[PDB]
């Protein structure tokens, strides 16, 4: 399952 | 300094209300060009993105970049308080802890004045890279509304098909399973717009519902929604405001 | 093999609203010459057999006689998934393990699929003697919900006198009493439910006002309503789909020991 | 006896509902020169005022002054059994302890006739001098009641202030305050009846919101209401009936010491 | 009350 | 709150 959701993004 | 004039006042109203039942604490963070807004859920899966531009207000005018921390709860028990022929005006003095709303009426026989505390947040968004994604559909609002609303029923998960011919909108629960099929309807009408899927690559992927209905809150504000996808990546979906700018949902899919 | 195909499905989804309220779980006897479902309430106090003839059906196709045991609740359920113009289609295959419906909308761009996980169950069904009745009313669907609403909150019970001249509709509580009458309207014509009285012998007697709700909830599917009673016999309100068939409930009177 | 017949009957249904959340037992005090009745609420606080004249009525008719004690839950509960096209008649003989309400529908052919129990109960009634206000506004009812609810959800104390300038409410409560503001620009009609201030006076007072939104109930009486007030008096909320009378809601504001 | 199936 | 029976007076 169950993504996250910083997986692809952070700041 | 901060102060803006916006005549079609619902759009706020609904703003509000679209993202109310989403997010507690929000900060706005006031640049140049318009206002902008970016947040996580309470548990840390969904994104919003809003974004209203300057030209699409009668009146812009910012001095510094600020970002004020609105408890959005009472943002819109606030602007439930104004019609929707209302007149929204929106003022922060330079060194000031609180946010003024005023509402005129169409008549001018009736003004509202309210004024409600802000609280301190610090920036903490996540910056969203512009990609191109593999399918974009562009449907009804309504339309997808009742999807999200009827597969509820069913199951609390929702796998999201996309093929060259149309997008299919699977579930299942305990009491068996639907399946929901749109097409690239005929070409006449651009309002109840066919499905305007774009292929690139197929996709089929999965999602969790409850999110979903939080997010078809916001149909009343477009009415066409673009929901935008590639293969294990989180999920665009895009209500259009008019000429001022749009508001965008962004969900993470389930492996 | 079982499908059948119905163009106004708005009275499907009218028949399971009516329906949903009063069974959980009942068993369809799909047969070769229509769909037939025969209950009783869930507090064994009234009995509802509906009836839809394969004649009434614009695709009606069956091979052998089965048995779906479905909860009315889930059906309804996905039912309100379905908008009121579209084409609803139920399916079953041989092995009666899911049934199946399928929603069309008007225009092409629509086509909803579900499923619904069947359960085995043995049918105890009663034999309801026809008989002929000695009052049968016929009368406005909504003015019959009407009278039952509204004296709901007065009583708890109705006393229906049909008679000669005209009918009442009496009911009593803490709160004092009600009664109101009505009487044969001048023959305009086949104008929405005349109240129309045929009289064998006068009748009087006493039914439960929540069971008459209950039923009532079957009021958009026809425009006309027939309360067909005796004497110490069960009361009949009967609702006639267009052509198709019909729905009618069976309510035991109100004695005192 | 007493005996009335009132043709637009949705009246009196609209001030039983205005009437069932503020007062629960009242006596009507039938008169000859019409009916009236004046009462205090459940923690004696506010006081209604309702008066109905006999000129109002289509055909009235009473002998000796009574005063009928109502449960108006009851009687609000058995005058939703009417329809608002309906013609409603009171009736009550000399010294009873029984209402009679009959109400006809638009056609003749249905006639309903309920009986409410009454009940003995002596009002001891207080009574309002007639006094000269230093503001009175007179707004649209729709307008109120929205000030009413949208101010009761920021606290639950309202201030009102009026001005040479205009009529401003105020509010504060845990998630900040507001304020309305009210401009009396030319009058077009008494329907959208732009607010019209008639001050003698400046006056400002606080108030309970319940209370307000309790009154606000009376709405669909009158298209316009009009709060009279002056300094350490309570406010006066009149909702016109339409020829038939008036509806005057007292209201004591919230002080110091 | 009286009931159902008694009828017959 | 104020009563309003400190402002109107039957018995």
């Amino acid at each position: 399952r169950q993504c996250s959701m910083t997986c692809f993004y952070h700041s | 300094m901060f102060e803006a004039r916006l005549v079609q006042g619902s759009i706020l109203k609904k703003v509000l209300e679209a993202l109310k039942d989403l997010i507690n604490e929000a900060c706005w963070d006031i640049s140049s060009s318009g206002v902008n807004l970016q947040s996580m859920d309470s548990s840390h899966v969904s994104l919003v993105q809003l974004t209203l531009r300057s030209e699409g207000f009668d009146t812009y005018r910012c001095d510094r970049n600020l970002a004020m921390g609105v408890n959005l709860t009472s943002m819109s028990k606030i602007l439930k308080c104004a019609g929707n022929e209302d007149i929204i005006t929106l003022r922060a003095e330079d060194n000031a802890d609180t946010l003024a709303l005023v509402f005129e009426a169409p008549n001018q026989e009736k003004v509202s004045d309210y004024e409600m505390k802000l609280m301190d947040l610090d920036v903490e968004q996540l910056g969203i890279p512009e990609q191109e994604y593999s399918c974009v559909v562009k449907m009804p609002s309504g339309e997808f509304a009742r999807i999200c609303r009827d597969l509820s029923h069913i199951g609390d998960a929702v796998v999201i098909s996309c093929a060259k011919d149309g997008v299919k909108f699977s579930a299942s629960g305990e009491l068996g399973n639907g399946n929901i099929k749109l097409s690239q309807t005929s070409n006449v009408d651009k309002e109840e717009e066919a499905v305007t899927i774009e292929m690139n690559e197929p996709v089929q992927l999965t999602f969790a519902l409850r999110y979903l209905n939080f997010f078809t809150k916001a149909t009343p504000l477009s009415s066409t929604v673009t929901l935008s996808m590639s293969a294990d990546v989180p999920l665009v979906v895009e209500y259009k405001i008019a000429d001022m700018g749009h508001l965008k949902y962004y969900l993470a899919p389930k492996i």
